[PDB]
């Protein structure tokens, strides 16, 4: 069977410049390889089929080229809803193959995060349970910490935390921080903090707000 | 119409059909073959058009037991038909040939 | 529209086996050849098999240990995929594409997340997150949804219903003491709310639930 | 005689178009093709694009961004390039070739050189270069001729017409504040000069200026 391999792994490009994914066959292939775009979270899109030929709905930026073992995509001026997994799958031998897929990433200039803090809802605290979110919205870069203070006094047990892949709205990132108490450890405390530590600033972002 | 005009005609739509019908077969009986090219319609009736004429340029061709047993058919289909439209050209030939001469 | 339509989820035990759908529309022809990929979490796509309809045959990857049976029903347009004796290598996103015999998946299913867990399913607990009472305001403000205690994997969350979708972001699911967490983010000019209304729409396959929650500010 | 001909140089404002013309002469058959090839300053030769005039039937490099369009006008054996919303990249010479359609590109054009700038034409000032008056002098003499402040590049410089072409020397043009200047230089024996006259023959294709610059020796 026929090994597609990919390399890069993962693609980093400034905006607006053109990008070329490789493609590269165990074995030649003539013209039989075709290409997809898959975004996070959705399924895969047929974006080149037989190495050059164009699909209708596609933007013109996408192309490619190549025969026989070596092949190209290429994406002229790249833009924030390029970020993606980009795979090449041959249909000249049977069973057809995949190749291992090349993340596209996208350099843009540094971004300071957002920060929201939000009380526990009405609703869960009539569960016995009391959940503190605070949301660190479109940085760049990826990097940062989020520290929790309760009372003054920093806590690290009951935080749960989660970070968005690359956007591809604005070639940003996320990050959300949850704190989970029960109802009774929350309510003997006062003040809930978070604070953001990022490249864009010196001093930390910090959001907090009183229980009362 | 002349005999030989119909059956070169019938041979011609059989062979038609049978070009048709054998590129389906093919990819059927070739994909789940390790190795196997002729595995898309297209390609296949680009080979079933080969085959039948033996032209032989040696790009596609069946690795299965039914993949190669299609292949026969449209062989024979091919080599078949174009003999008998030689033969129907003949007959024609010497139809023409006894009128030119008087008999 | 929608051309080929595969459940959201399906939630197995360890050692059991399912049957995974998908019911196609849109050109149909005899000539059709019906895909199935699957993809772990953080991997590529992986080729499992094809099946043509019209004829019922079927051809798997040969390569992996063999899991999947594949079958048509002709008179209600649907492939079918047999796993059988699974384990938690065979959780995944199982795709179904079709394919015009000319080499290419012309079009895809949405996928469907097998999770094989001994674990019940469990629909999510949605909560409003809602600015404090001290918090100021620019151009913009920020609301949310809080979905958790949720299982298996996975939720999709919209919000009003999908007519807002700028400004959204998804958090990925947090998996502790068997159950996911995850919460939503939403950002309009502040001048429109609460004038406009906003409401996340949380929809948990597994459980076949879809419950609405809308944000309205804190008293 | 000269098979194809191109004009010497295109100045091009960044985004604007440009139609470069290839007209050929010598034998023509319904067969041939006339190629385009790029070269970058220091680089090598880059195929672009063919196109066989009879049909008007073009191809063109799939891998690399698509800036050509090609043409053809059969009634004045010309061939053309249409090259669209260039940038600094697109700066380069470009010659047609004509192809028997046996393979090798038997014959070239002169080349056009192209170069995409906001700057503005401007022909040059040939100023000359004789010696000073203590100088002193073997069986050879050298004399030259001072072409500065144009733009865009190039400048085709002859001496006497063409038939001085031994000992003769010119320099790359150099780049300061949007304009070229470049220095030729000319050795002829001592003896001959200046009973035997000297001029330097200057060409500027964007400006569609051609100058003589006879040298004589200072007072
Ligand atoms: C007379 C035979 C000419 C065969 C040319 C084959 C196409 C080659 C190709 O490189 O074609 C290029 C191109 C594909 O890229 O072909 C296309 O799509 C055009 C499709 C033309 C062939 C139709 C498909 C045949 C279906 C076989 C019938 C079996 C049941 C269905
Ligand atoms: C001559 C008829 C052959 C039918 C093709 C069989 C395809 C299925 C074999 O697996
Ligand atoms: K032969
Ligand atoms: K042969
Ligand atoms: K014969």
């Amino acid at each position: 069977d026929i090994l597609l391999t990919q390399s890069p792994a993962i693609l980093s490009v400034s905006p607006g410049e053109r990008v070329s994914f490789s493609c590269r066959a165990s074995q030649s292939i003539g013209t039989d390889i075709h290409w997809y775009q898959q975004r996070t979270n959705g399924s895969p899109r047929l974006l080149i089929k037989y190495a050059s030929e164009s699909i209708s709905g596609i933007p013109s930026r996408f192309s490619g080229s190549g025969s026989g073992t070596d092949f190209t995509l290429s994406i002229n001026s790249v833009e924030s809803e390029d970020i993606a997994n980009y795979y090449c799958q041959q249909s000249n031998r049977w069973p057809f193959t995949f190749g291992s897929g090349t993340k596209l990433e996208i350099k843009r200039a540094d971004a300071a995060p957002t920060v929201s803090i939000f009380p526990p809802s009405s609703e869960q605290l009539t569960s016995g349970g009391a959940s503190v979110v605070c949301f660190l919205n479109n940085f760049y870069p990826k990097d940062i910490n989020v520290k929790w203070k309760i009372d003054g006094s920093e806590r690290q047990n009951g935080v749960l935390n989660s970070w968005t892949d690359q956007d591809s709205k604005d070639s940003t990132y996320s990050m959300s921080s949850t704190l989970t108490l029960t109802k009774d450890e929350y309510e003997r405390h006062n003040s809930y903090t978070c604070e953001a530590t990022h490249k864009t600033s010196t001093s930390p972002i910090v959001k907090s707000f009183n229980r009362n | 119409s002349a005999l030989h005009w119909r059956a070169a005609g019938a041979a011609t739509v059989l062979l038609v059909i049978v070009l048709l019908a054998g590129s389906y077969l093919a990819v059927l009986a070739e994909r789940g073959a390790p190795g196997a090219q002729l595995i898309t319609y297209p390609r296949a009736l680009w080979w079933s058009v080969e085959t039948a004429t033996t032209v032989g340029y040696g790009d596609l061709y069946p690795v299965t037991l039914w993949g190669r047993l299609v292949a026969v058919v449209v062989m024979v289909a091919g080599i078949t038909s174009f003999g008998l439209v030689t033969a129907a050209l003949a007959t024609w030939f010497v139809g023409r040939e006894q009128e030119r001469a008087g008999h | 529209q929608v051309q080929l339509q595969q459940p959201g989820a399906e939630l197995v035990k360890p050692g059991a086996s399912v049957k995974l759908s998908c019911k196609a529309s849109g050109y149909t022809f005899t000539s059709d050849w019906i895909h199935w990929v699957k993809q772990r979490p953080g991997h590529g796509l992986e080729w499992i098999g094809e099946i043509i309809p019209s004829y019922g045959r079927a051809n798997y990857n040969e390569k992996i240990q063999k899991k999947a049976t594949l079958t048509a029903d002709k008179s209600s347009s649907t492939a079918f995929m047999q796993l059988s004796s699974l384990t938690s290598e065979d959780s995944a996103v199982y795709y179904c594409a079709r394919e015009r015999g000319d080499g290419y998946f012309a079009v895809w299913g949405a996928g469907t997340t097998v999770t094989v867990s001994s674990a019940k399913t469990t629909p999510p607990s949605v909560y409003p997150l809602a600015p404090g009472s001290a918090a100021q305001t620019n151009s913009m403000v920020t609301l949310g949804c809080l979905v958790k205690g949720y299982f298996p994997e996975p939720v999709t969350v919209t919000w009003n219903s999908g007519s807002l979708s700028s400004g959204v972001h998804t958090f990925p699911a947090v998996l502790q003491s068997d159950l996911y967490t995850l919460s939503s983010s939403v950002t309009v000019p502040s001048s429109s709310w609460p004038s406009e209304t906003v409401t996340c729409n949380v929809a948990h396959p597994a459980s076949s639930t879809k419950v609405d929650k809308k944000i309205v500010p804190r008293d």
